[PDB]
């Protein structure tokens, strides 16, 4: 399960996580509807499910 | 185009 980032999202606190506009990430836990959580550039971490559309 | 809001008193682990 693939996302990619619709904006950078800079992460502010811990648990965060950081990544650029383009950027693809790997859902690994989208229980909650609001923030998601995956992994990108070799980090795990959450993120606001409206930065990102799902992708094929 | 803008970034939307981030709404961190919605976040799970909270």
């Amino acid at each position: 399960t693939y996302v990619q980032a619709l904006f950078d999202f800079d992460p502010q606190e811990d648990g965060e996580l950081g990544f650029r506009r383009g950027d693809f990430i790997h859902v690994m836990d989208n229980s909650d509807p609001n923030w998601w959580k995956g992994a990108c550039h070799g980090q795990t971490g959450m993120f606001p499910r409206n930065y990102v559309t799902a992708v094929n | 185009i803008q970034p939307p809001p981030v709404n961190r008193n919605l976040k799970p682990d909270r």
